[PDB]
């Protein structure tokens, strides 16, 4: 399959270092590429940093510019990531991820288990202002989001990914583009989105759709993620 | 053996003229006149016929 | 000055 | 003053046409023949003539930065006006060849279709260049070099001892002018204001309406026009137009305050009608397929 | 500059084909091969199963820091005008006959014996205009029969015309002969024209030395003196 | 004796079925076609070329959407290419060196080659793996590979080599009909609008058409002088043209079955490879093999502008499902695509 | 010894419109086709080509300066340039035929053995090199050069003078050492090394060619006779012009009292006027050979 | 004659 598991651990004072790795497991490690996501208590998350197929280009974020580290080995299937110095904003789990980009290339579709790791005790923004809505079992509810730039671009395509998280467990990939519907899922859900400012449907509410929904975009560079929004079953 | 096959062959290249022969035939003028129409109703929604505006292209720009 | 056309081939010319 | 000044427009000027005029040529000449056109069969002479107009400019700007004592001996100078002044001729030729070509291939063949083909179009580019070449005789049978008073000072000029004969030699001094100046300005000046016109008239009355969409084409369209008078006119101007006002000074007797305004700013007008070649390459390839789209609609 | 980041990945992407392509292309390049038309179903077994040591079978080896492969076409049961042209890179094309295949009726006519088919098969292929700078090496295989065969049955029954005496220089020279003179273009191409055994494998080392051979005359007329 | 009766019979049956045929002709279809003008004079300037292989290219044909193109290449290897950008989706590593035909799914899932190795292979290209992988070895005829089309994702049509042609299946290897009326080997088969019918073409200056569902001759004709090495459909199913290794160019009618115009030139004495129709069925596009692409018409027999681009002889030609592109392939590496 | 000064102007305009001529023709027709004949041997023929126009080119002046007794009203810069073009083209020349015969040397001698050397030979990097090269040996004769007019005899000439930098008792030395640098660069290890892999490959040639053939014979006796005869002609243009100036310039310490220098200084001339015999000979010599050029012109 | 190294760059040379 494309089973993933993540080594390394424990706790540390500021200023320490440890070793991260990720093992492949018989998925075409060869073609694929990484990527690795920041995890904090209950928020949201954000994008850490990216690997090429190749050794080619690599891009870093902002905050951890001059402080992660990441490297790759073809040959084992396995990647490297080293930590310097930890800071006291730092305590966060990963869920590391993979992609490839092509024609048809639909971009996040697995996803790992995470670890923890605790120290001691520009940018399009998402705002996704709605929280908690009582919705009851049977019926169609939607949430709306929108941006603060307008996405769309001259070739004819929309920029925005949606995922669904169960309470323990790690997001899947409902829709990569509007009108396009990610393979795993049923036929209960549609796009519903134009101009600047898209929202999300169901047809009927069913016991395994309780969860949070997030926004992503991918016309920047960098990128950033939306808010939370918690669907109570009542 | 190969006197008793070669009748095989003959009755079964035979036996398919009777239903080649029983094909119904139209006059050559009628479908001249459906391929002369079939071409001038659709000689205008043709992109290579009639040059369309650069604008239409969407290879070269 | 009364010079009798001298830049007509000396000044920068080309006539 | 101006003996500083005028080397760096020369030098300048020499830069640009040469690198202009080289990379026009290079990016020309690699297409293969199929892909080449009359009109590509003009350009490649324009940017050939130019190449060679611009190439000879550094002999006069180190004979200008050395106080006019020239050091290249006598053919050089020889050789250098005869070139410039035979592709000046092969330009005025050649933009003449491209405006007919230009008028005619839009709405000749629909009202009359008598004309030679483009295969000979290079013959006719090559009859352009022999009579622009034969044109120049008189000029270097006229580059007599030698001293003049006693100071060292040397610069080739022409000498008036050829003709021999005092009657023969205005006459045929005159009217050398004259023809060589009516014959190189006005009927190009002419002929290029009438098919402008043309063209803004027929481009005035082509878009009287307002639909949607062909109203930026017209403003592009249109610019080209004005953009195409406004540089031939800064370009053609200055020469003849100083040329005009000093053979009128002649007979006019006029006292010498206009002779020494005509003699001071004559560097100035040889020096920008070198925009020609300064500037025809981007100009040329920045407006090719408006040229072309329009000719054949 | 107005690609996003799936246009410049795809793009990174495409570069890394091409150069894998161009690396592949690199490694398939220096490789020799040959055609092996039996024009009989008699010895082309044989000459295959020494050397080792459904449709078009491959067979390959390394001999002396150079490697080869071998395509069969002999069973296809097909027209060759169509499917002749697709092999137009190979350098030598190897030819085999059996030598005591004459004196039989075929089996299929019972008037023409094989060395007449033979003949016209060789005199098509040899004058093939696909082929121009290909190379014909003979290998005639069961030559253990031929001692014998001839003091009972002499060639004269083959041929119309004289032969000579009976022994065995004379024929073989005169088999040679038939065999050499049926080519009209002797200005670009050659002949080997060996006479294989069973044992002693010195088959490989005649390989070796013939293809060297084609080799160094091909590039020779390539560049320079020829 | 027995034999020669029956071949009375058959002759005295051809005797009647042309007799059939000449009644049925009134007049030339040029001479009522005489009342409209041409078109005019057409050509093109090439638009964008490719550069990715390092051999001879004989297979080359579009995809589904009229976006994406592929091609199979003399070494094993199969490109996938993109119209656009120019960029490349994947290279397929082949197993038989040797190929002649690929094919494309329309549902963008599968592609389909084969050659010489008397086998067909077939791969899927999207898997949840992430590589491309081979599915199965669907073999067993005799006879090498000539042409292999799609119908659909579950069933497939092979031509033949030997002398047939057959219908088989996608989930079991078994072949379920088979077709055995031809005289010799086969070159290529093209497949209707309708997926009903189809006609291929043997090498016995005749071609027929056959039934998807029914399985057994429904007309047959003749009337060439050696093998037809290209066929084509009308984009309605009404017509289809033949082609001849002689250069001439040849078209069919089903009902009428009558002869008409033939598209000969004087000055042209060596063959063709391959020919298909543009949208409308105004234009036929025709490959040669002097390295030239003489344009006709449909409707009218005049010769018009031609595009010659390609140092070394080209081989196979076709056109997008929108009018927007063509491409024609040739023996040298290039690729090209025009407007 | 005076009727001979106002002859060898004509000479130099003869080598001028033979080896201008060939040399032009032979230009367009390699860039006629030049795209689709990717051959091993095209970038090292058009480098020798355009060498020998460059080489060639600029004559005429050199030639009225002698008609007009040593005057030179041709500026100073013309010379200049003059020079450091003929000795760049010389340097490329040597150099370009030494490559061209270690390309042919390393594709024949082992087919297949040591073939993976190709790909840093056969390509442009060493016509690059060969140039820079050709540059560094060149500039020398550009920086050690200054005309100027002597004997107040109102006759300029552009002559060079070590005074810049060798001092009152080292400009012989200095002068000595740059020519001998010059030659032997110029002709010891280079023919050498032609005439060494050139005698191998005949040996391979006639060591694989040495059984009896109907048809190889004249094919093999072609191939000895081209290759002894552009052998010999490499030999006798590039030997005299240096053994002439090599004894020169060492016997002077031996000092022939009269006969053998003014033998020299009359001879000179007539050694530089042989040294055309390259430029007149090198483009028919490579190109009507070739087959291919032969079908190109017809 | 006595004539001091000029024509070692004086008649066509190129030393």
């Amino acid at each position: 399959d494309v089973q993933l598991v993540e080594s390394g651990g424990g706790l540390v004072q500021p200023g320490g270092s440890r070793k991260l790795s990720c093992s492949a497991s018989g998925f075409a490690f060869s073609s694929f590429g990484m990527h690795w996501v920041r995890q904090a208590p209950e928020k949201g998350l954000e994008w850490v940093a990216y690997i090429s197929s190749g050794s080619g280009t690599i891009y870093y974020a902002d905050t951890v510019k001059g402080r992660f580290t990441i490297s790759r080995d073809d040959p084992k299937n396995t990647l490297f990531l080293q930590m310097t110095s930890l800071r006291s904003e730092d305590t966060a789990m990963y869920y590391c991820v993979r992609s490839i980009y092509y024609y048809g290339s639909s971009p996040f579709d697995f996803w790992g288990q995470g670890t923890t790791l605790t120290v001691s005790s520009s940018d399009i923004v998402m705002t996704q202002a709605t929280s908690s809505v009582p919705v009851t079992p049977g019926e169609s509810v939607s949430i709306s989001c929108r941006s603060s730039k307008s996405l769309l671009h001259s070739n004819g395509n929309t920029y925005l990914y949606w995922f669904l998280q169960r309470p323990g467990q790690s997001p899947q990939l409902l829709i990569y583009r509007m009108s396009n519907l990610a393979s795993g899922v049923p036929d209960r859900f549609s796009g519903s989105g134009s101009g600047t400012a898209f929202t999300l449907t169901i047809s009927r509410l069913e016991a395994e759709d309780v969860g949070v929904y997030y926004c992503m975009q991918h016309l920047e560079y960098p990128l950033t993620f939306g808010a939370g929004t918690k669907l109570e079953l009542k | 053996s190969n006197n008793t096959a070669s009748i095989a062959q003959a009755r079964k290249l035979v036996e398919q003229l009777k239903m080649e022969a029983n094909i119904d035939r139209i006059k050559v003028s009628k479908a001249a006149a459906d391929l002369m129409a079939y071409c001038e109703a659709h000689a205008k929604e043709d992109p290579l016929l009639t040059p369309v505006p650069a604008s239409e292209n969407p290879f070269r720009e | 000055l009364q010079r009798r056309c001298m830049p007509l081939h000396s000044r920068v010319p080309f006539p | 003053s101006s003996g500083a000044l005028i080397p760096a427009i020369y030098m300048l000027v020499f830069l640009l046409g040469t690198t202009g005029n080289g990379l026009v040529l290079w990016t020309v000449f690699r297409s293969s023949r199929e892909k080449r056109r009359s009109a590509d069969i003009f350009i490649a002479s324009l940017a050939v003539a130019d190449l060679t107009f611009v190439v000879t400019l550094p002999l006069w700007a180190t004979y200008t930065y050395r106080d006019y004592d020239w050091p290249f001996g006598t053919f050089f100078c020889k050789l250098s006006s005869y070139l410039i002044f035979v592709n000046m001729y092969a330009s005025v030729f050649c933009l003449t060849g491209l405006s007919f070509d230009r008028y005619l291939a839009i709405v000749r063949p629909v009202a009359n279709a008598r004309l030679r083909l483009r295969v000979s179009g290079a013959v006719a580019t090559a009859v352009l260049w022999v009579l622009a070449a034969l044109l120049a005789m008189p000029v270097m049978v006229l580059r007599t070099t030698g001293d003049l008073e006693n100071t060292t000072k040397v610069q080739c000029y022409m000498d008036y001892s050829m003709v021999a004969t005092v009657s023969s030699e205005w006459a045929w001094e005159v009217g050398l002018g004259v023809s060589s100046t009516t014959v190189g300005f006005v009927v190009p000046f002419t002929i290029m204001l009438t098919c402008y016109f043309f063209i803004a008239q027929t481009i005035a009355g082509h878009f009287r309406k307002e639909r949607i969409e062909g109203l930026r084409k017209r403003r592009r369209l249109l610019s080209i026009i004005v953009v195409l008078v406004v540089t031939f006119a800064l370009c053609w101007m200055p020469y003849h137009l100083v040329k005009t006002l000093y053979m009128l000074g002649s007979l006019l007797h006029w006292p010498c305050d206009f002779d020494l305004f005509l003699m001071n700013i004559f560097p100035y007008c040889t020096c920008i009608s070198y925009v020609n070649s300064c500037l025809n390459p981007f100009l040329y390839a920045f407006f090719d397929p408006r040229f072309r789209q329009a000719c054949t609609s | 500059c107005t690609l996003s980041a799936e246009d410049k990945a795809a793009v990174e992407r495409s570069k890394m084909i091409d150069r894998n392509l161009r690396e592949d292309g690199e490694k398939a390049a220096r490789e020799v091969k040959l055609l092996l038309l039996g024009a009989g179903e008699s010895g082309k077994s044989t000459i295959v199963k020494q050397m080792k040591i459904t449709g078009i079978v491959e067979t390959h080896f390394t001999f002396k820091d150079l490697h080869f492969k071998m395509f069969d076409v002999g069973g296809q049961r097909s027209e060759r005008k169509k499917w002749i042209h697709c092999f137009e890179g190979v350098t030598a094309i190897i030819f085999c006959v059996a030598l005591s295949d004459y004196d039989l009726v075929l089996a299929e006519d019972e008037e023409m014996n094989r060395m007449h088919e033979s003949m016209k098969l060789f005199d098509s292929i040899c004058n093939n205009k696909w082929f121009t700078d290909t190379s014909i090496i003979l290998f005639l295989n069961k030559k253990d029969l031929f001692e014998e065969k001839i003091k009972k049955s002499p060639l004269t029954i083959c041929y119309p015309e004289y032969a000579g005496s009976n022994t065995y220089e004379e024929a073989a020279a005169y088999i040679q002969c038939q065999f050499e003179d049926l080519n009209k273009r002797k200005d670009t191409k050659e002949i080997y024209t060996h006479f294989t055994c069973a044992t002693d494998t010195k088959n490989v080392q005649f390989v070796f030395d013939a293809v060297t051979d084609v080799i160094i005359k091909n590039n020779l007329k390539d560049c320079g003196l020829f | 004796s027995e034999l020669d009766q029956l071949r009375q019979e058959a002759e005295q049956l051809k005797n009647q079925i042309r007799d059939a045929r000449k009644a049925c002709a009134d007049a030339t279809l040029s001479q009522i076609t005489n009342n409209i003008d041409p078109v005019g004079r057409i050509q093109m300037r090439t638009r964008r070329t490719l550069r990715g292989h390092l051999a001879k290219i004989y297979a080359m044909h579009w995809g589904t959407d009229s976006r994406l193109l592929v091609s199979a290449s003399q070494d094993g290897k199969l490109i996938i290419w993109d119209s656009y950008t120019t960029n490349k989706v994947h290279a397929i590593p082949l197993r038989s060196s040797w190929v002649m035909t690929c094919a494309y799914a329309p549902s963008g899932n599968y592609v389909a080659c084969g050659g010489l190795d008397n086998i067909c292979s077939i791969y899927n290209l999207k898997t949840r793996e992430g590589n491309v992988r081979v599915s199965r070895e669907l073999a067993g005829h005799t006879g090498y590979l000539s042409c292999c089309r799609f119908l659909d994702d579950n069933q497939i049509v092979t031509s033949s080599g030997d002398t047939t042609c057959a219908l088989w299946d996608i989930e079991t290897g078994q072949q379920t009909t088979t077709f055995t009326g031809h005289t010799g080997d086969v070159m290529s088969l093209s497949l209707a609008p309708d997926t009903r019918l189809f006609v291929s073409g043997a090498c016995d200056a005749s071609a027929k058409l056959w039934d998807v569902r029914e399985g057994m001759c429904r007309q047959t004709f003749t009337g060439h002088e050696s093998d037809i090495n290209a066929i084509c459909f009308f984009p309605n199913g009404n017509a289809f043209a033949t082609g001849s290794d002689d250069a001439t160019c040849r078209l069919f009618d089903l009902r009428a079955d009558q002869e008409l115009m033939t598209y000969s030139h004087d000055n042209i004495i060596c063959g063709i490879t391959s020919v298909s129709f543009s949208k409308s069925g105004r234009l036929l596009l025709a490959g040669y093999d002097d390295f030239n692409c003489n344009v006709w018409d449909a409707l009218k027999a005049d010769r018009a502008g031609v595009l010659a681009g390609h140092d070394n002889r080209v081989s196979c030609l076709g056109v997008t499902d929108d009018g927007m592109a063509v491409a024609t392939g040739s023996w040298d590496s290039f690729l090209k695509i025009w407007n």
